[PDB]
């Protein structure tokens, strides 16, 4: 809906945050 | 308040990383063997009362089954299991992440079971009404304990916003209590078998740290023993 985009935002957010351990 | 059929065993999520670091020396295959045994047990004991759904996360969520009764047959599952091959060892380590599976897992837990639908059909506007408690099982190769903690944070915020969305939706439900099972695999020889720390009124969290091999399947069995519930 209007805020499922926030679900995708959360997924992406933590996907970027995951890189520090990924690297 | 009928906590019987509405236990966390009624909702089981399996999330396994098909990211290429799980093909170190088919390690994901071993994890598949153990998780498949757990899924065998659940359907055999509780033919239609304990339900299981499976998710793979090769850079994206690839769900192989649904809560529906037809999907809860292992052969139908095995076809989808064979469909996903081994993770490409030369593929980009970037972009591949279990998070897609976790977010999709939250979405799957918000989804209704057929029995819950029957309960909705009979019930109407009762206090302490039908709850939506579920369990998530994640198997992966973790990097740092901080990695696991950030995953917990991601799941918590996902549940908060997802319940905010689903509360107004009257074809899906909010989650009363989730249960989080975190499983890390090291092949050769950092995650700590951290005790249960239920992080929110909705959230419950657990951490484990064990190596590969069916001592993990036995540990799974201990979990299944708690999960006969």
């Amino acid at each position: 809906e209007d805020r499922l985009e926030r679900l995708q935002e959360i997924l992406r957010k933590f996907l970027y945050l995951e890189r520090e351990f990924r690297q | 308040l009928e906590m019987k059929i509405f236990s966390e065993s009624h909702k089981t999520v399996f999330v396994v990383d098909h990211c290429p670091y799980m093909a170190e020396s088919s390690l994901w295959t071993c994890s598949v063997e153990s998780s498949m045994e757990y899924c065998r047990i659940m359907y055999d004991i509780f033919p239609f009362k304990k339900l299981v759904n499976f998710i793979v996360s090769d850079s994206g969520a690839h769900v192989l089954n649904s809560w529906t009764q037809e999907d809860q047959n292992l052969q139908e599952l095995m076809a989808a299991l064979a469909a996903v091959g081994p993770p490409n060892p030369r593929a980009d380590p970037e972009c591949c992440s279990i998070l897609h599976g976790l977010v999709a897992a939250v979405e799957t837990l918000c989804k209704i079971t057929e029995y819950q639908h029957e309960a909705r059909t009979l019930l109407m506007e009762n206090a302490e009404r039908v709850g939506n408690r579920g369990r998530i099982i994640c198997i992966t190769n973790a990097k740092s304990d901080s990695h696991v903690r950030m995953l917990e944070d991601c799941v918590q915020e996902t549940i908060h916003e997802h319940n905010k969305l689903a509360a107004n939706s009257d074809h899906l439900m909010q989650i009363q209590k989730c249960e989080l099972v975190l499983i890390h695999t090291y092949p050769v020889g950092l995650v700590s078998d951290r005790s249960k720390k239920e992080l929110s009124p909705v959230l419950t969290s657990e951490v484990h740290s064990v190596r590969a091999g069916r001592h993990l399947a036995t540990k799974l069995n201990i979990l299944v023993q708690q999960h006969f519930d």
